[PDB]
């Protein structure tokens, strides 16, 4: 078994910026990693392609994953609307950590965030399931369009995504 | 504040 690598191609108001690839820890959180992997290939008939990063706060994180309502309120898992917090073995140790956004205990859907700093206050509350493998400079470039309140000054979209390995 | 939630985004 080798952990899956998935990629996103980011565009800023339609102009391609670059590729970010992620390693997903299916060896520690198989169910959360599988959810992100199938949503990145679109193989269940819905997924991240074409969705946006709706909330970016420089120094904190970039958040996206709402492919249903697009405004930050929706999204869903490949298991039904929401699923359980698989475990909290991994922490939010520094830039590059991939973790699930939620609305309290056991409410995981499709929304996720990429940490641009250690965010230890989220440990034990949000399930960490991946890391940026390549393209951290694209994530850094994305923060430039965010603000303290999270609204972005340009539309940041996942122009394409899929599985590499 | 600095949280990541779906539904009611808190400070």
């Amino acid at each position: 078994m080798v952990n899956p690598t998935v990629f996103f191609d980011i565009a800023v108001d339609g102009e391609p910026l670059g590729r970010v690839s992620f390693e997903l820890f299916a060896d520690k959180v198989p169910k959360t990693a599988e959810n992100f992997r199938a949503l990145s290939t679109g193989e269940k008939g819905f997924g991240y392609k074409g969705s946006c990063f709706h909330r970016i706060i420089p120094g904190f994180m970039c958040q996206g994953g709402d492919f249903t309502r697009h405004n930050g309120t929706g999204g869903k898992s490949i298991y039904g609307e929401k699923f359980e917090d698989e475990n909290f073995i991994l922490k939010h140790t520094g830039p590059g950590i991939l973790s699930m956004a939620n609305a309290g205990p056991n409410t995981n859907g499709s929304q996720f965030f990429i940490c641009t700093a250690k965010t230890e206050w989220l440990d034990g509350k949000h399930v960490v399931f991946g890391k940026v493998k390549e393209g951290m400079n694209i994530v850094e470039a994305m923060e430039r369009f965010g603000s303290r309140n999270g609204k972005t000054s340009k539309k940041i979209t996942i122009a394409d995504c899929g599985q590499l390995e | 504040x600095l949280l990541v939630t779906v539904a009611l985004v808190l400070a």
